């Protein structure tokens, strides 16, 4: 039927029970992925095609910066955590470069209250248990399907699809050839 | 000929694993994909196709082939990518291996204690392949 495995999705060998119907792991800085998601706003771009009301995950990754890997994840998790991802994401994201806040834990704070937050939901969330359990279910996310350290977006149980495996000729189309995957694998 | 290229490889074996001795690991993976196919091939080279330097003469082509079409697409790729920031593109560490094929990093890697410039060499070496077929 001109269409199968191996040039559409990456076959794993366990999916994780009890992980999220769609998981997305990436990093906040290091990846050229920056325009993944700040240019193609695939995981955006990608939502849209929302089938029969699936909900959609997003994971931070420990690697890099050691200290700085971790605490951009606590972060990451906080703002999970306070509900207000997508408001700060983006303010965050592209905070790394365009505005280079990469410091200490006050610091990242600090750009966090700028994006436009109350910092008494913050603070709490800065050690909270909520906040402990999320900076942990990260990790052992990436873990229960090893990552290795990219972005890659996961479907309930099912696998992430293959950006090498798909095409690069249509930079516009292509969220549709990405999301014509996503789509697939959900209820199929 | 085999002490022609185990001349070279003698040392690039060891310089190669030399100047990330001590000098403070830094490692990678997009390291260890130049590293195992610059061993590999060189090795496989000396190791075994370079040695019969009068009959059909011809066993090397295939492990030169596989080193520089390695090493170019090595060199020649994330370093551009580099300064044209794409999507698809990203970090990583280590790298599977799967058929087994022991450590492969775990060890010619992690076993020790500017890369730009790594670029030219392989993409130089690429010519090697075909003079040295006789
Ligand atoms: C991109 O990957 C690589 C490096 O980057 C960390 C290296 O330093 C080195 C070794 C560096 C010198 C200066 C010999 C190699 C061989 C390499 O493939
Ligand atoms: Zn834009």
């Amino acid at each position: 039927a001109q269409y199968e495995d191996g040039k559409q999705y990456t076959t794993l060998e366990k999916p994780v029970a009890g992980a999220p119907q769609v998981l997305e792991f990436f990093s906040f800085f290091c990846p050229h992925a920056y325009q993944f998601e700040e240019v193609l706003h695939i995981s955006d771009n990608v939502k849209k095609k929302l089938p029969e009301g699936v909900k959609m995950t997003k994971y931070h990754v420990n690697f890099m910066g050691g200290d700085l890997g971790k605490d951009l994840t606590q972060a990451w998790a906080v703002a999970m955590a306070l509900g207000v991802e997508d408001k700060v994401t983006v303010p965050l994201f592209e905070g790394v470069q365009k505005t280079q806040t990469i410091r200490s834990a006050s610091d990242i704070r600090d750009v966090f209250i700028n994006a436009g937050i109350k910092g008494e939901e913050y603070d709490a969330a800065w050690n909270s248990f909520v906040v402990k359990s999320l900076v942990a279910q990260q990790e052992k996310a990436a873990a229960d399907v090893q990552l290795r350290g990219v972005p890659a977006m996961f479907v309930n149980g099912k696998y992430q699809l293959n950006p090498q495996g798909m095409d690069t000729s249509n930079m516009d189309v292509f969220v549709q050839q990405y999301a014509d995957t996503v789509k697939y694998l959900s209820e199929k | 000929a085999w002490l022609l290229m185990a001349f070279t490889a003698l040392a690039l074996e060891l310089t190669a694993l030399w100047f990330q001795h001590v000098m403070l690991l830094k490692p990678c993976v997009l390291c260890i994909y130049e590293r195992v196919a610059l061993f590999g091939v060189l090795g496989a080279a000396l190791i075994g196709a370079i040695a019969p330097k009068t009959p059909l003469r011809y066993v090397a082509m295939v492990i030169w082939l596989y080193s520089a079409f390695r090493g170019v697409q090595l060199t020649y790729e994330h370093t551009m990518l580099q300064l044209y920031p794409s999507p698809f593109a990203t970090c990583d560490f280590m790298v599977r291996f799967p058929e087994w094929l022991p450590l492969d990093k775990w060890v010619p890697q992690v076993f020790v204690a500017m890369p730009q410039w790594l670029l030219g060499i392989f993409i130089a070496y690429l010519i090697v392949a075909v003079l040295v077929v006789i």
